[PDB]
């Protein structure tokens, strides 16, 4: 041993290593999310309906013995690629798109499509699944009854009803990923909706299960 | 307006454009002299025997 | 700010028992190592026990093993000593010391105030000798105090575990220089220490009337900790 | 009057370029055609410090070349002992997003910062035991990138709001602010005399500031992308900037122009950290392709590779006596090499 | 006679070469590739070592034995070889069982289990498997004759002596085969049931999981079944079993060792991407 105490130092090291391990174990039951989108896309609405100043602003909430951490990073008005490398390893990415993108700021829907394409093909987010929220679904009905959809997508060919147009929009958004290791979940959400935490919960559980299956080699 | 910004930029350039510059030959000879005048005191390019190495 | 106050001493018949308490307030008690040190009515200081942070390792002196028990309750930041079957040689004043340990720390930095205790009538240790006993001094003069050991205190790590303490009359000891030439916190620059292996010295420059007392030397190379007889300084 | 001032600035920059062209007569490669190559510098891992749980973003050595600091997004700022691989302190942070750290030259204080726009200062030698937060500086409007200690009383920080500042820790006030950059500032290195410093930004430019008057002195522009790391030469008359275009260059202060570039067609990933050796004969540069490189700074030829990390190396630094070099990557590990 | 022996020797050599090549490929692939190296692969490493040892030693020596017709090296080498063969076979089975337990705990307890399973726990489990197999097999095989105080192995054959004893061979066979297979099939049923889709032409995620589960379980059972069933009918009435079937059986048990790199170490696409080299 030849230690000259010089041995309570080793004891102290072991105690603080134990503290590090205990802190690490207790910090693995909280899910880390990341909220992205654009202005007037309703991304603040989903925060408002979820229960319970520069820098990172969070929406700290919990649901059903699983803890959540929603990081809203829209307030960082600087270069995006210089601090998104530290935001990887999140469980999922929440993307909010407004269905009433029928005007200039180009059409807002095209900007949302381009931004979704940019975010689902970034080198740090090639393997992180995305949960997609289609906001303002009540306005969309009257907007499409009054005005046609061909203003946004000229090549649209089909019925001008709610269902077919909504399916076309959803397919257009879901046809932006090329990696077989990730999935896109979608949901049509009104301005005022009953449940939106259950949709995050039952999607994050599926993401975690799929990641565990891939890691074990059983996938 | 932009007049103040342009004035600041040109003042900065004029202040910077009045600095003495030595020849590159001297600015490289000094670097090489410093590099070769401290060769014995750098324990990285000259490996140290395990008798005095504190990490092994 | 930092306070160590004890209680539980008095008159005890031989063969009885007593429980001593050390209640601390003003620092992180839960991450410190605590000792117990007793002092005879006329002799020097002697080490008693020790308990580490987390109550991992406990050590005892040779003359109290099996009779004394040391334990701590850090949620209520108090330290205890349970004593059983007292003898006539256990009458002394008991102190309470804190000994935080890591790379570069200063052990034995704060000392308690002590509780008296009187009882009526009913080999491998590193002995350290201080040949000097008592010398007269005058203000403005420089003196040197020497403390020698029996085993080399220079460990292979390059450290030399020698501690110097000062005990002014009617007061608790302070830490002057630790292991073996570092200057403690709050002690003036006048004091300095030097030595090698088994011969050590303490240098005092520009002595005043406030640094008069008895000086003690301790070793921390291996338990049990051994003190010295101490050198007394008095005005000429 | 905008056009007239634009023409004046164009004339000024033309004069700058003409003077730079005139002041150059030869290249550092030509004068160094005779010196002896350093050969293959093979270095081996001595210690591996495995305490962290997430990716490591910053690391600073101690003045005595034994104690070490590291930061990560596990929320911890734990300082190590290199010789014995012991842990001596573990400081929990308020914000998990940390991208810089510092360790005071005297050894009493450390610093930290990140996406929270705040530089925190901790006291290690407190009287009551555990480490405590001393100051919480908040004057920047963007994320911090690098902070260095002038002494125990004043610190200098660089942020992503295109500004750098010098603080007074006792009062907590931004004593001086440095401006002139265009994009985010990502690096900072102090002179040996701590009388001036440099900073590399995301507009592919590096400036030479002065800590007294708070005015930029020289501007160097050779790169093609953002600059991510700067370090002075040991003699304090040159610095090396590692940028994001998979190249690093050496600039000289007096000559006011580039001296030599260190590139290789087999290298495509960008730089993350740059440091020198005690004599300046070696340049060590971290890389995005999961390993580190050693460059013969006087000959611009590779002289070794430091492999052993399986992710991006984000921090790098040699000790103050030149005995060891430490690297830390995103795999939550940290290595020591001799 | 003239051609049958050379044909069976060629077949045995081909299978041995396949086994060795697959195992060494697994071993090199784990080490060289950073991605491929993970804490959930040390079990595959241990399984590869066990398969390699079984392949080389058991396959080659048993081929020599079955061709020439009698044990050359005498009872001591026979006992040592039998002990080594049985120990490493049980080590392989225990490695499979540990892998099944790890998968079950990782899937059913998704968040907390991966961090609670430190790298030391993996080594502890591998050591436990190897040591348990060693204790179960080697001492009894080596010291049964000394204990019972008599020796009956004929000088013209090499087979374990306590097969005549009923209870001991029942205990060993019942444990070694019937316990891990039941545990594995129960755990894999639980994994497959808890791996559906809970939301609201690629194949559904449950389809691939069930395909892999069936592949693994069939690959184990079809190979290891014939040997252990003949032991139970042998212990009561020996003459029922013809001599040829025993070799085929003892060999299938060896063939099970050939496909472990395929069933377990060719599900991750990284292995196949590396294997293109
Ligand atoms: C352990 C066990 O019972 O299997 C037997 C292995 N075999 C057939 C290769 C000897």
């Amino acid at each position: 041993t030849l230690s000259a105490e010089d041995k309570a130092a080793v004891e102290r090291s072991k105690m603080i290593e134990k503290n590090l391990k205990e802190d690490g174990i207790s910090a693995a039951k909280d899910v880390k999310l990341l909220l992205l989108g654009a202005g007037e896309s309703g991304k603040s609405t989903i925060v408002k309906q979820m229960k319970i100043t520069t820098g990172i602003v969070e929406t700290h909430f919990t649901f059903k013995n699983l803890h959540f951490r929603l990081f809203d990073v829209g307030g960082q008005r600087s270069e995006r690629k210089k601090w998104i490398h530290c935001f990887e390893d999140v469980t999922a990415i929440i993307f909010c798109v407004a269905l009433s993108g029928y005007d200039q700021v180009t059409n807002r829907m095209h900007e949302s499509l381009m931004l979704f394409d940019s975010i689902c093909n970034n080198k740090f987010f090639i393997d992180t699944s995305i949960i997609l929220f289609l906001n303002k679904k009540d306005l969309f009905g009257e907007k499409i009854k009054k005005s046609p959809l061909t203003i946004c997508f000229p090549e649209y060919t089909g019925p001008n009803t709610y269902e077919d147009a909504a399916a076309y929009i959803q397919a257009q958004f879901e046809s932006k990923n090329r990696s077989p290791n990730k999935e896109i979940y979608c949901h049509m959400t009104c301005a005022t909706d009953t449940n939106n935490i259950q949709v995050v919960f039952d999607a994050v559980t599926d993401i975690i299960i799929a990641n565990n299956l891939r890691g074990c080699g059983l996938y | 307006a932009s007049i103040a910004q342009a004035r600041k930029l040109v003042e900065q350039l004029k202040m910077e454009a009045n600095i003495d510059r030595i020849k590159v030959s001297k600015a490289a000879a000094d670097l090489m002299a410093y590099c070769e005048a401290h060769a014995k005191e750098d324990p990285l390019l000259t490996p140290v025997p395990a008798s005095e190495n504190p990490f092994r | 700010d930092v306070q160590l106050v004890e209680s539980g001493g008095g008159l005890v018949q031989p063969g009885g028992s007593r429980k001593l308490s050390c209640s601390a307030s003003g620092f992180a008690f839960s991450s410190f190592g605590m000792h117990w040190v007793r002092q005879a009515p006329e002799k020097g200081l002697e080490w008693v026990a020790y308990i580490s942070s987390g109550s991992g390792t406990i050590y005892y002196a040779d003359t109290v093993k099996g009779r004394f028990t040391i334990s701590r309750d850090d949620p209520k930041n108090t330290l205890f000593l349970q004593m059983t079957s007292l003898r006539s040689e256990d009458t002394a004043m008991y102190y309470c010391v804190r000994s935080i340990y890591y790379y570069g720390s200063s052990p034995f930095d704060f000392w308690g105030q002590g509780t008296t205790l009187t009882v009526s009538s009913g080999g491998s240790d590193i002995v350290m000798t201080q040949a000097t006993s008592s010398v007269p001094v005058t203000p403005g003069e420089s003196v040197s105090i020497s403390c020698r050991s029996s085993k080399s205190l220079l460990h292979s790590n390059g450290n030399t575990y020698l501690y110097w303490f000062l005990q002014r009359p009617g007061q608790s000891p302070q830490l002057l220089i630790y292991r073996m030439s570092n200057l403690a916190s709050g002690v003036p620059d006048r004091f300095s220490g030097s030595g090698s292996g088994t011969a050590f010295t303490l240098t005092i420059s520009r002595l005043e009337a406030e640094d008069v007392g008895v000086y003690y030397c301790m070793q921390h190379l291996e338990y049990p900790l051994t003190f010295g007889a101490g050198t007394k300084l008095e005005l000429k | 009057e905008l056009d007239q001032l634009r023409q004046e600035a164009e004339q000024l920059k033309n004069q700058i370029r003409d003077a730079r062209k005139a002041c150059a007569d030869a290249t550092l490669s030509q004068i160094t055609n005779n010196i002896d190559p350093v050969g293959r510098i093979q270095m081996r891992t001595r210690r591996t410090l495995r305490g962290h749980l997430a990716k490591i973003y910053a690391m600073h050595w101690g003045t005595d070349s034994r104690l070490l600091v590291s930061a990560s997004q596990d929320g911890k700022l734990i300082i190590w002992d290199s010789y014995t691989t012991n842990k001596v302190h573990a400081i929990p942070l308020r914000s998990s997003w940390v991208m810089t750290c510092a360790y005071a030259p005297s050894g009493n204080y450390v610093a930290c910062g990140g996406l929270d726009n705040i530089c925190s200062i901790y006291n290690l030698k407190t009287r009551e035991g555990n480490v405590r937060v001393s100051r919480e500086l908040a004057g920047h409007t963007g994320y911090l990138s690098c902070c260095r200690f002038l002494d125990d009383n004043q610190i200098v920080t660089s942020s992503g709001d295109t500004t750098c500042a010098l603080w007074d820790i006792e009062t907590g006030q931004q004593t001086t602010t440095f401006t002139g950059h265009t994009g985010d500032v990502m690096s900072l290195s102090l002179a040996p005399d701590t009388r001036l410093f440099v900073s590399g930004a995301c507009d592919a430019s590096a400036k030479l500031w002065d800590v007294r008057e708070g005015m930029c002195r020289q501007t160097f522009t050779g790169h093609e992308s953002d600059i991510n790391a700067i370090c002075f030469f040991p003699n304090g008359n040159a610095f090396a900037t590692g940028s994001d275009d998979a190249t690093c260059r050496l600039f000289d202060l007096r000559a006011d122009q580039e001296l030599m570039t260190y590139s290789h067609d087999n290298i495509i990933c960008g730089i993350t950290s740059v440091s020198f050796s005690k004599s300046g004969r070696l340049l060590l540069a971290g890389y995005d392709d999961f390993n580190c490189n050693v460059w013969d700074a006087l000959k611009a030829d590779r002289a070794g590779v430091l492999a052993g990390h399986d992710n991006r190396v984000s921090c790098l630094g040699v000790t103050d006596d030149g005995m060891a070099v430490a690297t830390g990557s995103w795999d939550s590990f940290l290595k020591i090499w001799n | 006679k003239t051609f049958e022996v050379v044909f069976i020797v060629l077949v045995a050599g081909s299978l041995s070469l396949v086994t060795i090549i697959g195992n060494i490929l697994v071993m090199v692939s784990i080490k060289v590739n950073r991605h491929l190296q993970t804490v959930n692969n040390y079990f595959l490493f241990s399984l590869a070592c066990a398969d390699l040892i079984i392949g080389v030693f058991s396959m080659n020596l048993y081929t020599l034995y079955t061709v020439i017709g009698y044990w050359p090296l005498g009872p001591v080498v026979c006992d040592l070889w039998l002990a080594l063969d049985y120990v490493v076979s049980n080590a392989s089975v225990m490695n499979l069982l540990i892998i099944s337990f790890d998968r079950y705990f990782c899937v059913t307890k998704p968040l907390t289990y991966p961090v609670k399973r430190t790298t030391k726990m993996a080594g502890m489990m591998i050591a436990a498997a190897w040591v348990l197999s060693f204790i179960l097999w080697a001492p009894a095989i080596l010291f049964w004759q000394f204990i019972v105080g008599v020796r009956t192995v004929e000088d013209g054959e090499c087979y374990i002596q306590f097969f005549s004893n009923a209870a001991v061979t029942f205990g060993t066979a019942i444990a070694a085969f019937y316990l891990p297979v039941i545990i594995m099939t129960v755990l894999y049923w639980h994994i497959s049931r808890a791996s559906k889709s809970r939301i609201k032409p690629p194949p559904s995620r449950e389809k691939k999981v069930t395909r892999t589960i069936l592949a693994i379980l069939l690959a184990f059972i079809i190979t290891w079944a014939p040997y252990n069933v003949m032991v139970l009918i042998n212990t009561f009435c020996a003459p029922c079993i013809p001599n040829t079937v025993w070799t085929i059986g003892y060999w299938l048990c060896y063939i099970n060792s050939t496909i472990n790199p395929a069933c377990y170490a060719l599900c991750n696409a990284t292995f196949k991407k590396t294997f293109k080299h």
